């Protein structure tokens, strides 16, 4: 199966380290696209 | 006596050749291809057009065949457009490789064994070894050198050979200039007066293609000391001091699913409208009657044959599971060659002797059209001394002439302003047939499309058909009857084995796949 | 210096590619350079026995093997017994086994010998493999271990075919005494052949800079490079192909055929997945799955959308014109 | 289909390759395809009065000249007399008038018959020119008007000499029934072989297009192109010198020597003013003087930067490796 | 099992906070993809 595969590589040590690191920033993510969202709707501003 | 030849060489691949022997002559034989690859099984669920790039590599020697008839088989499958000057490159270009493989495999292949010690009391013997003796025969040196020539000409249009996969549905994809044309006639022309013409007939080929009955021949090899003494003259003379006319009849009817069409006939290529569109006719050959090749006709019989089933298969329904060899020998199962049969009216499914012989007797059926090979040379010759190793031969090395004017010709039609390719539509589901004659014989692609992937991909290679073991009937394939009757004057070096073998032009490659 | 060419899962391209030499031709390559074919199946006089005395007597060291050239995958299968390729009385791989073991250089020519090839693309019904590769993993049937008694590796010749001289070339050295000039890249191919890549020398790399695409075949392929719209993958294979013309005449990439990446072991690439066979993959439309060797896509697509900024209207029109 | 080859000011370089014609060869050629040979200066086994009776059978119309092929300059020194250049008891540029005038086809083979080529590099003491050109302006000796029997003007198969195909295949096409097929450029030469460029088929466009330059001559040329340092015009020449090989092997620009542009009506190019032999003429020492054909200096050194910055390290490597 | 090592991070609070705020601008992540690969499949034009 495909997604069984995505899940095998989600058991893989350097690829699972990569995505708790992701998971750490997210805040970061979640507040540079909110930033942007925010930037959009006052695009017209 | 019971003997087993191992390898069998020079057939273009694994041939093994178990033969019963009683008072010197073999009385039953068994040809036995072995060694399997299954392109077919590979060919499924790949890309409609991967049989393309796959089937040229069922063999080396006659790769571009596999590729003509692939492409057409796409090209029926997909109902393409084929402009005139495609049509012409592909003929140009299968015509090529088999005017490379007649010196090729002549020199190479067959006429060294010419050189044998049993023939050390003909009177010919030392010419025959100055001549064909392997890598140091006169003849044998500028023949294979030169055959090397006419795919030049293939790699003019197709950029290599052998392994191009330039022809595709909807035609080719090049685009000859007109130094391309120039330089594949300038090629042609030098290599019909080095070896054709010069080596081969010590005369032109419209003074070769003028012989149209037996006696012609004679009086042909007669005619002057250029004739006599070329390696045509030569050759024809030894296969009649040492008796190759006397034996490798084989089974006498013939399967041709001709090649070339006219380009004004197939260019929308259709299984239907094939036959009436080939230059190089199609036709089978059987008790003494002719009748027109229908592809519907073919099944393939695995009795004998390394692979599971137990009806004979046409090939649109065609299966190629093999089986352990172990174990199909222990079921009687001794080649992995499958046996095709031609179901003939009146005779059931037979099997059929395919190649240059097969061609030229197709070619002396009536009712021939304008663009079609009219030739009663072999009728004439199949009356009068019947089929053998050098008949056969004859028919292989007659092709030679007959083709090279073909191919001059077709360098002429070509149109260099217009369409090489029309652009197909690439459909999901399809069926196509596309066949041609290699230098062997009759090629044939069989293929189903579904889900724009290979759902069938069933080949039927010439030797196949000439080699392939006996069917459901214990009917012995044309090769293993041809074999039979061959008398064997050293089982040590069976050469007539050898001799009947590859007067077929026999490929093992091609006969598995 | 004696030569046993043998043919596993092979369809004798590379044998035919072989003849079709020139400069040496074949037959001045077998007599005139002190090479003794020892046997050949596609050539070799002996038949039955007498062409197993001589197998046998390489094999056993009774007498010298220098060259043994491979041809064809070394076929396995059924389950490792390697029935499928039954050659004079034994399976093929054990005559491998044997005769490379005793030859002084082992090659392997064309990719089935060298990297299983065709044969060994799924389901690899027949357990095709190479001599010391099976597609780009070292190692094949010999071993990544394998060396043969002048110390070499297998000598890969690839290919389908190989093309004459990257076979007689390196005979011709061998037999010059040039043995010492042939470096060998890390697929064990002949560096002299294998460093420039099939674009080398092709007729459309104008094109390629200016990123011109040939859209369709036959006349359409009077111009552009076959890279964007064919799959060539001319960038990513490394051949002379473009330098060492094939039959002296063409290559693929002239004649407007994509370099199918036949010399690289992976070939034949995807495996001909559907929607892979004279197709460019390409992602969102436009950017090519594959990029040119050492390039990555970014700068690619950056320095390709400035090369059809500036491309001259002679790279947007026929050139290999009647 | 007579052919009547003079030589005016030339070298018989064009003859001599000529004579390394293959497919066809020069025999099969002269022989096999029809084409008459009359004489030749080289070829001829006529001397003397006969050899000029066949020359006056051909100027007055006594024979028919189906082909005039002229090698070598016009020489019409001196004061236009063109006694610089005796032949046969003529000046040869009286010959010329006399079987350009005759002819059913004229064929300049090479650059001096073609342009002027390098006789008629300054100070041209023979008065040297072309038979239609004198360098790119057209006319040459014979007028921009003249126009053989067949309609054609004079057809320029250009080259230092001219390959041997460029004028066989011309002669197989005429000698087939494809004169038809034969387009002449705005220089009368065939556009079967000039469409393309040098640098087509080149073996270094992938360096050109990297913009990574050929440093130095011997190994220096195993990388590299040759067009900043060395002056290559193979990027500004119509050629097929890379499409169709010299001595069906190699060409300047792979062996690593730089396109001189020859095929073009300026060669030698500068006159091979002091710093103008091997060399690429810069502006700023960065800008080369001529960019290739069809380019502008502004966009092609915006890509050449872009194709610096992201060359792969292949191209900056050896690939004509031994 | 390092996807579960995950599916644990995606019981923190704060990653989900994140996570959750990801997904509310989604779409305005998805329009900019589409509209890069519009830019792409017109790079040509
Ligand atoms: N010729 C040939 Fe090969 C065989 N048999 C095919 O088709
Ligand atoms: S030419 Fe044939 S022997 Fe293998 S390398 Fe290609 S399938
Ligand atoms: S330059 Fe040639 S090698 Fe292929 S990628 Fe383009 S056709
Ligand atoms: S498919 Fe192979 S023969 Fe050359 S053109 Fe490509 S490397
Ligand atoms: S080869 Fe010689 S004849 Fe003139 S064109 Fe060049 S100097
Ligand atoms: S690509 Fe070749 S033609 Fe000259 S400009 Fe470079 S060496
Ligand atoms: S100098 Fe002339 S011969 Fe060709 S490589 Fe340049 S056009
Ligand atoms: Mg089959
Ligand atoms: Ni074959």
């Amino acid at each position: 199966s495909p997604v069984d595969g995505i899940r095998r590589r989600l058991d893989d040590p350097q690829v699972a380290e990569a995505l708790n690191s992701l998971l750490d920033h997210a805040d970061l993510l979640a507040v540079l696209v909110k930033g942007l969202d925010g930037f959009v709707r006052r695009g017209d501003d | 006596l019971d003997l087993f030849v191992s390898p069998l060489g020079r057939v273009e691949g694994d041939l093994d050749v178990r033969v019963t022997i009683n008072d010197g002559v073999v009385t039953s034989a068994w040809t036995e291809a072995a060694m399997f690859r299954g392109f077919e099984i590979i060919l499924r669920g790949k890309d409609p057009q991967a049989g393309l790039i796959v089937c040229p590599r069922i063999c080396g020697i006659c790769g571009g065949s596999h590729l003509y008839k692939s492409a057409y088989a796409l090209d029926t499958a997909w109902r393409t457009h084929m402009p005139p000057n495609a049509t012409l490159i592909r003929n140009i270009c299968q015509a090529c490789e088999t005017l490379q493989s007649i010196p090729r495999y002549f020199y190479a292949l067959f006429a060294i064994d010419l050189t044998n010690k049993n023939y050390a009391k003909s009177k010919l013997y030392d010419e025959a070894v100055r001549r064909f003796a392997p890598y140091v025969g006169t003849s044998y040196q500028p023949g294979v050198v030169l055959s090397a020539k006419p795919v030049e000409v293939y790699a003019i249009f197709g950029g290599q050979w052998p392994x191009s996969s330039f022809m595709v549905p909807g035609g080719v994809m090049s685009a000859p200039t007109l130094s391309d044309v120039t330089r594949a006639i300038a090629i042609l022309e030098h290599w019909n007066d080095n070896w054709l013409e010069k080596q081969w007939l010590g005369c032109s080929v419209d003074r070769w293609l003028e012989n149209k009955t037996w006696n012609d021949v004679l009086a042909w090899v007669d005619e002057n000391e250029s004739q006599y003494n070329s390696d045509c003259g030569f050759f024809i003379r030894y296969c009649l001091d040492v008796g190759l006319d006397k034996y490798g009849q084989g089974v006498g009817n013939y399967l041709a699913t001709g090649t070339y069409f006219e380009p004004s006939l197939y260019e929308n290529p259709t299984i239907e409208g094939r036959n009436a569109a080939l230059i190089g006719r199609s036709g089978v050959f059987a008790d003494g009657r002719y009748f027109e090749f229908d592809q519907a006709n073919v099944t393939e019989d695995v009795t004998h044959s390394f692979y599971e089933g137990n009806r004979p298969l046409h090939p649109f329904e065609g299966e190629t599971i093999p089986v352990n060899p172990e174990d199909g020998r222990r079921q009687g199962k001794y080649s992995w060659a499958k046996s095709p049969r031609y179901a003939v009216p009146g005779l059931g499914n037979v099997p059929l002797e395919t190649g240059p012989l097969a061609r030229r007797m197709a070619a002396s059926a009536p009712d021939a059209e304008t663009h079609q090979d009219d030739d009663p040379l072999f009728a004439d010759i199949y009356n009068a001394i019947g089929p053998s190793v050098m008949v056969r031969q004859l028919a292989r090395m007659h092709e030679g002439p007959k083709y090279y004017k073909w191919v001059r010709q077709w360098l002429d039609d070509l149109e260099l302003k217009e369409s090489f390719y029309t652009k197909p539509v690439e459909y999901a589901e399809g069926k196509g047939f596309g066949s041609t004659e290699a230098a062997r014989g009759a090629l044939s692609d069989w293929i189903v499309i579904e889900d724009s992937k290979i759902k069938n991909y069933q080949v039927v290679t010439p030797t196949a058909w000439n080699i392939g073991p006996r069917d459901a009937s214990e009917v012995l394939g044309p090769i293993e009857q041809a074999l039979v009757g061959s008398p064997i004057v050293d089982a040590e070096d069976p050469v007539e084995l050898g001799h009947v073998a590859r007067s077929f032009d026999s490929c093992l490659v091609c006969t598995v796949h | 210096a004696s030569v046993l060419w043998f043919q596993g899962g092979a369809c004798s391209g590379n044998t035919m590619s072989f003849l079709n030499a020139d400069e040496p031709n074949v037959v001045d390559l077998i007599v005139d350079f002190g090479l003794d074919l020892l046997w050949h199946p596609s050539l070799g006089l002996e038949l039955g026995n007498n062409a197993q005395k001589v197998f046998w007597d390489c094999a056993k060291g009774e007498r010298p093997l220098d060259i043994f050239v491979f041809e064809g995958t070394v076929i396995e299968a059924p389950n490792g017994t390697g029935q499928m390729d039954m050659f004079a009385g034994r399976p093929m791989k054990d005559w491998v086994t044997d005769l490379a073991g005793a030859a002084q250089i082992v090659v392997a020519i064309g990719d089935c010998a060298c990297f299983g090839g065709i044969p060994a693309m799924e389901p690899n019904p027949s357990g095709s493999t190479g001599l010391q590769f099976h597609k780009r993993e070292k190692g094949g049937f010999l071993g990544p271990d394998f060396r043969s008694k002048m110390g070499l590796p297998v000598i890969n010749v690839p290919g389908c075919p190989a093309h004459p001289d990257w076979i007689t070339q390196i005979l011709v050295a061998l037999a010059t005494g040039r043995a010492g000039d042939i470096t060998l890249d890390d697929l064990h191919r002949p560096e002299t052949f294998f460093k420039t890549f099939t674009q080398t020398g092709c007729t459309r790399v104008q094109f390629f800079e200016y990123k011109q695409s040939t859209l369709s075949f036959g006349e359409g392929t009077r111009t552009g490079c076959l890279f964007y719209e064919f799959g060539c993958r001319g960038p990513m294979t490394h051949s002379p192909c473009n330098r060492i013309l094939w039959n002296r005449q063409s290559s693929k990439t002239r004649a407007g055929m994509p370099c199918l990446g036949c010399t690289e072991p992976e070939f034949p690439h995807f495996d001909l997945a559907p929607g892979t066979v004279f197709k460019t993959q390409k992602v969102s439309g436009m950017i090519p799955k594959e990029v040119p060797e050492g390039t990555d896509h970014l700068t690619y697509m950056g320095l390709a959308a400035a090369a059809r900024i500036a491309a001259p209207q002679w790279s947007k029109e026929d050139m290999f014109v009647v």
